[PDB]
DNA sequence: CACACACTCTCCAATTCTCTAA
DNA sequence: TTAGAGAATTGGAGAGTGTGTTTTTTTTTTTTT
């Protein structure tokens, strides 16, 4: 029922008084709450969301980028415009077919970790088994790793690696298993 | 970065309490019928001590910080410490 | 919203002054009271009928010229009714997020336009010759027919009164008519409030008598009894002169606060250079002090001088008073004056008996206990003000009510502690239940000064009562080792410290009087041990806290403050406790002040403890290091 | 009591004074905007008597308590109140005139009732 | 172009709330 | 009765995005030349 999305409002008024929006999302989750239905937009700003009536006012979809490549539903209602500029097609659909039972109206936590991580030596704090799966970013330096370990080879998403200052006497070949790399100094 | 802050273990007992042992030792109180340029004195004295601690702060402010720091186990321990020896 | 348009067109029109009904008034009505039955709950219905002022144009156009026709009437009361429904029972709570606040602010607009709209003496006028004629039957002709219109006329009356003040139109100045002021002297000039003395003396329409409460609580919403009391013939000339006369102080305070700030400053503009290094202060570095705000705020230099203070977070923000004071019209408090009166002499007594009866046999909503004791607070709080006869009001002086309001009073704090979602809303309860309690303990005092030895006989005989049991002694304990400025305003801990005061002069005359060993299975007594409860650190920083605004407190709230801390320093010699650095930066607030000759007693008890401290202080120098926290058993130990 | 236009001085500033000047020029009656009412475009909240400054002013928060919008609103100009505006040039006297100076120019602004007069 | 201002968003960690032991 | 360990909420540092800028001559026309 829930979506997990950026999320933008837009006040209809703005382009004909001649007021430009932000042009970027705000990560939020939606909510189709309901003895009448409700939706329930919060983000970091409020977890205590904004409601909008929908039972019977809703102005129209937008569905050209459904498959979330430059996406939105651009859901117009009397008076403001939800933009939702990324999510996971699937949920989102489901999500919109929601929203359209809910506006006929007869029938019925965006927590995050950040890309990059630091060690500046091992003794203040080993990698572990701790580090966060899809991590992006990670630097290790000054530390005694002789040969890069399995911990930083099996991080599903990094952007950049960094062992510099360490004591690497060889690499090994499956370091490039890791599809986003673009970013690599020993 | 190291962001500071007035707690119980970075300075209340660092440059804290151990030299507000000191800052009154040169002092030039007059007594009696002087209480109010005594208690001048007296606050023009703290005050410096606590800004040269916490200079982040007001002084009602770090007082109201510092008497909820009260509470905490180093700051009670240096308190007992002080009244007996050094 | 087009539909409702059309029912609200097919009400009528208005023209010059008469109203022309259309023959469907009756459906027309049945179908607005349908659209408001099945609005959303959103209240759009009741959003749209305000916009469309069909209460001001319409309805009470219908209800002040064909009142004679009865079903009209009864549709329109009860729609009326319907419409000026407060909005806290619209939406149940004040909303927490923007969207159903907007609608609640919305709909509460629209209700200050009906209460703008309702001071028109015809309506109450209307209002008030149903309600006789109706009342002029008896109770035994009377059928549901007419007591459900009785309920239905006196909600309407309970409605308009409740309504908040607009926040835009409540900044009037005192001795001007508000739109509460003119809704009351609508009351009094239709002689509604003759009725409603009628209802609260009546033995057999008893039945209404927390609908009569809850009337003259909003009707006395914003008096104080003291300084109604006072009110008469001869006001108009000492306001004025008091006017005036408080004019020129205020001016003269800021006429000297701008000298001194033109001293602290200098003569040269601030682009005037010019830097100096104090060489014995030390910088936060080893370097000396380098000091560039101008010479002359080396005379009085701190090292704050230049820093931004700091946000408190939302958590520890202090809680502040709700309303200020203003001062009524005179002609609204003469009629409010001559109301009390009149329903202290014929009313109270029955009225105050008829709610205890209903709450004990609990056909009362769940929180009008707290009307029952706001009524025993206002009205004994009058009856002693001016001609003061315990009679008037002598079924509240039982021991009952005590036992009744300290009840109330510790279930509120309980409330307070753990239902921490509504904190302020039990404060505000337990508040009028302290001032209830202040009042009776004030009560018995006047009945001591009294010439009747039979009020003193009974004095006595409930004073022994309540000094003797525990709770009464232990309640003042509670509250103040688990008050909280986060939570209860000042004007809570100003009642709380005085009642504190009253309550220990009565105990220690008492007990200077007589022995009276036993209290509380019993055990014996003495105020000196009682009074040695009171020296722990969380009192003492209370009354500090109070004693911060003594610039603002009244002189008796002073009085109280520097009483009970006498009392701890030279008669418990409790110094100690009260050598803080807080409280000797108010000290030293109170010494600089300019209008210290004003605070006569203030600043005496500020020398006589600093003395004491700096007497300490030349014999051991860890004082300075002992000023710094508040304490326990070290209060011996420095001795 | 009577003022000249070199006793304007600072001192002055916000007293009621008396001058007597020269009209030099008067520029067009003008509307000014001396309270306006603002819509909260994310709230549909109405803001009444928003009081301006010399510089034109909008809600520094929204009278919704909840709200947190602090930039976007959206003035009605049919719901605003305006007053009439007109500035003139004004010098000194040919009398209050010291000997040999330049005649000393000022600013004066009239509103409502006193303008064009 | 490009170097300063002006503004928003996000993450990080420091403070306060809640429950427990000394 | 105090206070300390674990969890949740709020303050603000800082990373990222968007905006704004560096007397002179020839010709007419009315009045005065
Ligand atoms: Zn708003």
């Amino acid at each position: 029922m829930k979506l997990h999305c950026e999320v933008e409002v837009i006040s209809r008024h703005l382009p004909a008084l001649g007021l430009r929006n932000r042009g970027k999302g705000v990560r939020a989750v939606l909510s189709l709450c309901q003895v009448r239905a409700f939706l329930l937009i919060s983000t970091l700003k409020d977890k205590r969301g904004t409601r909008y009536e929908l039972r019977e006012n809703i102005e129209q979809f937008f569905t050209k980028f459904v498959d979330e490549g430059k996406a939105t539903v651009r859901l117009k209602e009397p008076p403001v415009d939800i933009c939702l500029s990324k999510a996971i097609s699937s949920s989102l659909k489901g999500f919109l077919s929601a929203m359209r039972l809910a506006h006929r109206g007869c029938n019925v936590e965006f927590e995050n970790f950040k890309t990059k991580m630091v060690i500046t030596s091992k003794k203040d704090y080993p990698l572990s088994k701790n580090f966060p799966y899809s991590l992006e970013h990670l630097q290790t330096s000054y530390c005694g790793l002789v040969r890069v370990d399995m911990r930083m080879l099996c991080l599903k998403s990094l952007r950049k690696l960094d062992l510099s200052h360490n004591h690497i006497k060889k690499l090994p070949a499956t370091i490039g298993d890791l599809i986003h790399l673009q970013e690599l100094n020993l | 970065r190291n962001i500071p802050k007035l707690d119980a273990q970075r300075l209340i007992s660092e440059r804290g309490l151990p030299a507000l042992r000191h800052v009154f030792d040169k002092a030039k109180f007059k007594g009696k019928g002087h209480e109010a340029e005594d208690l001048k004195m007296l606050i023009r004295h703290m005050e410096h001590w606590a800004h040269r601690l916490f200079p982040k702060l007001q002084f009602e402010d770090f007082i109201d910080r510092v008497e909820y720091l009260g509470s905490k186990k180093e700051v009670q321990t240096c308190l007992k410490r002080i009244r007996l020896d050094l | 919203n087009c539909e409702l348009l059309a029912t609200c067109s097919a009400l009528g029109y208005l023209e010059g002054d008469t109203y022309h009904k259309e023959p469907d008034c009756l459906e027309s009505v049945k179908d607005l009271i349908r659209y408001l039955r099945h609005e959303d709950e959103t209240r759009d219905v009741r959003q749209q009928l305000g916009a469309a002022q069909i209460l001001q144009s319409d309805l009470l156009p219908i209800l002040t010229q064909h009142h004679q026709d009865k079903p009209l009437f009864d549709a329109v009361i009860r729609l009326m009714v319907n419409l000026t429904q407060p909005a806290l029972l619209c939406f149940g709570n004040l909303p927490k997020e923007p969207s159903f606040r907007h609608h609640f602010l919305q709909v509460l607009t629209y209700l200050q336009a009906y209460k703008e709209a309702f001071a028109s003496e015809k309506a109450f006028g209307v209002l008030s010759e149903t309600l006789y004629e109706l009342l002029q039957l008896g109770w035994e002709e009377r059928q549901e027919e007419d007591n459900l219109l009785i309920e239905r006329i006196l909600l309407l009356v309970r409605n308009i009164l409740h309504v908040p003040a607009d926040l835009d139109q409540e900044k009037k100045i005192d001795d001007d008519a508000s739109a509460h002021d003119q809704l009351l002297w609508a009351i009094h000039l239709s002689g509604l409030d003759d009725l409603l003395l009628f209802l609260a003396s009546s033995s057999a329409e008893e039945q209404w008598s927390l609908h009569v409460l809850e009337i003259v609580s909003l009707m006395f919403r914003d008096q104080n009894p003291e300084q109604l009391a006072g009110v008469g013939q001869g006001r108009l000339a000492q306001e004025r002169s008091a006017d005036f006369a408080e004019l020129e102080v205020l001016r003269q305070r800021e006429m000297a606060e701008k000298k001194t700030r033109a001293l602290q400053r200098g003569n040269r503009h601030s682009r005037f250079g010019g830097s100096y290094i104090v060489q014995g202060l030390k910088s936060i570095g080893e370097r000396d002090l380098i000091f560039h705000k101008g010479l002359h705020n080396l005379r009085n230099y701190s090292s704050d001088l230049g820093k931004q203070p700091k946000k408190v977070p939302k958590r520890r923000q202090a809680a502040r008073e709700l309303s200020i004071q203003r001062r009524s019209a005179l002609n609204v408090r003469l009629f409010l004056r001559d109301f009390c009166s009149e329903f202290l002499e014929n009313c109270y007594n029955r009225l105050m008996g008829s709610v205890k009866d209903h709450l004990l046999r609990e056909k009362a909503q769940q929180h009008d206990e707290t009307y029952y004791m706001w009524a025993l607070a206002f009205f004994m709080a009058f009856n002693r003000a001016a001609s003061f006869r315990p009679g008037l009001v002598s079924e509240t002086l039982s021991v009952r009510t005590f036992h009744f309001i300290e009840q109330n009073l510790t279930n509120y704090y309980e409330m307070m502690l753990t239902d921490r979602k509504e904190a302020a809303s039990w404060a505000r309860r337990m508040h009028l239940a302290l001032k209830a309690y202040q009042e009776l303990l004030a009560t018995v005092n006047e009945m001591d000064i009294s010439p009747d030895e039979a009020v003193r006989e009974s004095s006595r005989i409930i004073k022994n009562n309540i000094f003797y049991v525990m709770e009464y002694r232990e309640l003042f304990l509670a509250l103040f080792r688990k008050f909280d400025e986060r939570c209860q305003p000042r004007s809570f801990l100003r009642d709380l410290v005085e009642t504190t005061h009253l309550f220990l002069k009565m105990l220690e005359r008492f007990c200077r009087s007589r022995g009276n060993l036993v209290v509380q299975s019993e055990k014996e007594f003495n105020f000196l041990d009682y009074l040695k409860r009171f020296a722990c650190s969380t009192v003492v920083r209370a009354y500090v806290l109070l004693l911060r605004s003594y610039q603002q407190n009244s002189a008796h709230t002073n009085h109280c403050i520097v009483k009970m801390l006498h009392r701890l320093a030279h008669d418990l010699k409790m110094e100690a406790l009260l050598f803080q650095l807080s409280v000797f930066c108010l000290f030293n607030r109170l010494l600089s002040d300019p209008a210290a000759g004003a605070y006569k007693e203030l600043v005496t008890f500020a020398k006589y403890i600093l003395g004491k401290f700096f007497a300490l202080a030349a014999v051991n120098q860890k004082a300075f290091v002992e000023l710094l926290f508040w304490k326990n058993t070290a209060v011996v130990r420095e001795m | 009591t009577r003022h000249k236009i070199r006793e304007l001085t600072s001192s002055r500033i916000g007293l009621l004074t008396r001058i007597s000047g020269q009209v030099v020029r008067t520029h067009p009656v003008h509307p000014e905007l001396v309270s306006g009412t603002f819509l909260c475009l994310d709230c549909q909240t109405v803001i009444r008597d928003v009081e301006q400054q010399f510089k034109y002013t909008q809600p520094n928060i929204c009278r919704n308590p909840v709200c947190a919008n602090r930039r976007r609103f959206l003035l009605d100009t049919n719901k605003s109140r305006f007053v009439d505006f007109q500035k003139v040039r004004i010098q000194e006297t040919q009398a209050e005139l010291p000997r040999g100076s330049i005649p000393r120019s000022l600013e004066v602004i009239l509103r409502a009732e006193a303008v064009e007069s």
